[PDB]
RNA sequence: GACGGAGGGGUACCACCAGACGUGGAGUCUGCGGCUCAAUCUGACUCAACGCGCGCACCUCACCAGGCCCGGACGCGCGGAGGACCGACAGCCGGGCGCGCUUUCGCGAUCGCGCGGGUGGUGGUGCAUGGCCGCUCCCAGCCCGUGGCGCGAGCCGUCUGCUCCAUUGCGACAACGAGCGAGACCCCGGCCGCGGGCGCCGCGGGACGGCCCGCGGCAGCGGGAGGACGGCGGGGCGAUAGCAGGUCUGUGAUGCCCUCAGACGCCCUGGGCCGCACGCGCGCUACACUGGCGGGGCCAGCCGGCGCCCGCCAGGACGCGCGGAGCCCCCGCCGUGGCCGGGACCGCGGGCUGGAACGCCCCCGCGCACCAGGAAUGUCUUGUAGGCGCCCGCCCCCACCGCG
């Protein structure tokens, strides 16, 4: 028959994944979230959640990491000690924009001015080895009318799919006082260890 | 109260992520908003030839 | 002997991640006579949704597709040695490996 | 008038403090938490209504006591040391009892 | 009708410059297997592989009358 | 309106003055001259030129 | 630089040419204005509003006519435990509800009251905003390092020539090299191979203006084959800047007014959103003999269940694990007649789905306009237009719609 009720399970699934990576967000951000991935063994689920700050996610005592692998599973309807979570150290921490964007959303509400601090994002993407980063802070900056301020250091690429591989991308709502800004860090890493550009010939 | 409270029985689908009844993508699974679903459709997985 | 035919259903999104995936089950259970992949039409999950969240200007509409990758491999082999070849197989994280017992 | 059973002001903290932490969907139409049982006086098998955890949880946030973040339409409290020992209070169990986590 | 582009062009000579015995005034294959000897000269897709080719191909051919 | 000339009096002797917390005059003319508790909070200013007799006062609120 | 109601060049079936198939003319379907209302909730108004914000009996639902309910958290001053707070039989009243009323029972600090201080609101303002799309853009621009020329702002590069689909390249030339966008890439397709095979489904080749003949310094410009495939195959992605485009009514996106309890919260019932002197947009079905009407073959693809019995049907009961269009063709028939063209309206019924039709289906009547559409206006280059069905989206029911 056609039932394959396999792949309705895959999807469920997939979509505790996306919630995964939404709950994440709003507690372990300070904690370094950048993304989760969910593993599923014999009946047994262990997320990874790579992080710039393990410790933080961790907790002293692992108390922190216990009560969140709690809730979790608590809400799958999963048990704990049928699933657990694992936290991996973020190296390289410039190329990653999901990082980049919450530092960069500190520095805003710690009142720096904006090109000093987008400067500071870049050159920590710039430091690391990224090709370019691109920054772009809009909102009510300072005025009633909304301006977009673009900031960008190095060349970024655009278009067809090594956006996909080699460009990654990071927008997050600061809620400045006046309303609600938003800060897109992107970073363009032209070397990675699998793929390489489609166009670039290298010529000996 | 409770002889009248929600008296009425009628679906209430409503978007996973965001909690609104209006356009339910209930193709499978999924009862994801449609404004709420292109935007975690990455997460989802399903993307774009 | 409990020998039994043990069905092995491989589900994963990712054509790379589960294609390398199957040369896995293939070399754990070349010993205890894996089957051929036997890969599953593609089954693609498409949605169609107006690339507006305010439904005006232009019709634009976003194609999204999820394109999943099933392949079922069938093993008359121990349930010890099943279970070694769940063990022996790499472990990508989001793929689904199930079986069933025939 | 939200009368509360103290049965299920009771469970919810046991239930809370064994995991130290509690997941709850939205929900504000008549319905019954899943996974929070109190037995009735009778010996009865019963479930906390949603409507009645959710004013409990009210509380306990607006006190201060316990954590919560929102994701996807499910609340996600955690517990807090402050109100550790409220419910460990609530509980009769000791600062040596800690959540099972 | 097909109009080469810059890459598809400038690494053309770069390859008639390096190379000149090995590729042959009209030899397609022989053009797409001389550019394609790994690091010699490293051309990401066969599309893009073929397309240097033969405009390798129509430069030898250049270069052979004068 | 009219203002009673009981306000009128506290206002000359400085128990209620333009000069004041928004709420603390409020409170004075609802508990003392049984004024409308909701009006004596939206008392706008006072007049002429200086803050002597004279008020001015905003709407209902559920309007506003 | 930004504009010009200035001169040139260039380009595109959202331009034209040459053609196609249309619409505007009729009936209806749906949206838009107006009109009418208790309410007809609203955005959107040139392209870039108007089958648009993916199916309105209920919900949705924001609107109207009524009616519950605190589900007002925390913190303080007071109140209350022999008694905070709410429940209730029966009768009346009320669509109905212990809602209130008569009554006299319950009930157990989950709390009352005063003040503060909340939480919620499809409320407003998109001209306060984030985000995301539309549009300029079914285009081809945008920059930099070093040098040259200017006192500089700066220009050159990035060019009044040619080529292109293209700022795509050539050629000339104070420029010389790079980048981003274009392309490449990604997806699917045709063909060959490899490995596998519950099921055709994984990886590799192949095609490059390569070759040939012209005409060209040239980039290329026509032709010829060979080859599944030929000269940008059918899509995705999309620069630099933008614009008071659209969205606060998608969101636990949000600033401000925050309504906040006889509520703009949140529920329940009833009604509307579908009301119609009218004018318009996207459609559908027509005006027939290249057709309607009967039987006979046969046939798909996105990707796909059926059996049996009762029923004209529509459907229903009871089961199991499974299966497929129309156009077209073949034979009759009608025979130019508003006719068997056309199915609009309306009188019975029989069913379906639901809590409830007003929704749909079916069946027997009933057979309106319309005999090819005025000024105008649209879209289109080979598996194309058109013609023909089918699937899904949203959905209790239901597609004249959209996406395929």
């Amino acid at each position: 028959d056609e039932e394959n009720v396999y792949y309705s399970k895959y999807l469920n699934d997939c979509i505790m994944e996306a919630e995964l990576h939404e709950f994440f967000s709003r507690e372990l951000v300070d904690a370094g979230y950048a993304s989760c991935s969910l593993c599923r063994t014999i009946d047994s689920i262990c997320v990874i959640i790579q992080c710039a700050e393990p410790e933080v996610v961790m907790g002293d005592n692992h108390y922190r990491l216990h009560k969140i692998e709690y809730l979790l599973a608590g809400r799958f309807m999963c048990d704990p000690k049928n699933f657990n979570i694992w936290v991996d150290k973020i190296i390289k921490r410039g190329l990653s924009a999901e990082i980049m964007v919450d530092n960069l959303r500190a520095k805003l509400e710690e009142a720096m001015p904006i090109r000093r601090a987008a400067y500071s994002i870049i050159r920590t993407a710039m430091r690391a080895g990224a090709a370019g980063c691109e920054v772009i802070v809009a909102g009510k900056l300072r005025a009633q009318r909304a301006r977009a301020n673009k900031f960008k250091e190095g060349c970024l690429i655009s278009t067809g799919h090594p956006k996909r591989i080699f460009l990654a991308e990071a927008t997050r709502h600061i809620k400045m006082r006046q309303g609600v800004i938003g800060v897109k860090v992107r970073i363009y890493n032209p070397n990675i260890r699998g793929a390489v550009m489609p166009d670039k010939i290298e010529i000996g | 109260r409770e002889t009248e409270f929600c008296t009425h029985i009628a679906h209430k689908r409503e978007c996973r992520i965001c909690g609104n009844y209006n356009s339910v993508y209930r193709k499978y699974g999924l009862f994801i908003c449609r404004r709420c679903f292109k935007e975690n459709a990455g997460k989802i997985g399903f993307v774009k030839l | 002997d409990m020998h039994q035919k043990y069905t092995i259903i491989v589900v994963g999104k990712d054509l790379k991640l589960v294609e390398r995936y199957v040369k896995s089950i293939v070399k754990e259970g070349r010993a205890f006579g894996i089957s051929g992949p036997c890969r599953a039409p593609v089954r693609r999950l498409t949605i169609t949704t107006r690339k507006s969240p305010c439904g005006e200007g232009t019709n634009t509409w976003h194609r999204f597709e999820l394109r999943m990758y099933k392949r079922t491999f069938w093993v008359t082999c121990g349930g010890n040695d099943i279970s070694t070849i769940l063990s022996k197989t790499v472990v990508i994280p989001g793929i689904q490996v199930t079986v069933e017992v025939e | 008038m939200v009368h509360i059973p103290k049965a299920v002001y009771k469970a919810v903290y046991a239930h809370l403090y064994e995991n130290a932490s509690l997941a709850l969907k939205e929900y504000w139409r008549v319905g019954n938490v899943p996974g929070i049982t109190y037995v009735d006086e009778n010996g009865k098998l019963c479930n906390p209504t949603y409507l009645h955890v959710n004013c409990i949880m009210q509380s306990l946030e607006s006190r201060g006591v316990v954590k919560d973040t929102f994701a996807w339409r499910h609340h996600y409290y955690l517990l807090t040391e402050k109100g550790e020992q409220f419910i460990r209070k609530e509980l009769d169990l000791t600062d040596d009892v800690l959540p099972t986590p | 009708g097909k109009v080469r582009t810059k890459t598809i062009k400038r690494a053309a000579r770069k390859i008639v410059e390096n190379n000149y015995e090995s590729l042959k005034p009209k030899d397609f294959q022989n053009n797409k297997a001389i550019c394609s000897k790994r690091n010699v000269a490293i051309i990401p897709s066969k599309r893009l592989r073929n397309k240097v080719a033969g405009y390798v191909t129509t430069l030898m051919n250049r270069v052979v009358k004068g | 309106e009219p203002i009673s000339e009981e306000v009128i009096e506290a206002i000359k002797d400085g128990e209620i003055t333009s000069e004041q917390d928004s709420k603390v005059r409020a409170r004075i003319l609802t508990d003392k001259y049984g004024w409308d508790s909701d009006e004596a909070k939206q008392i706008w200013s006072f007049g002429p030129v200086g803050a002597s007799s004279g008020h001015m006062t905003n709407l209902i609120l559920e309007a506003t």
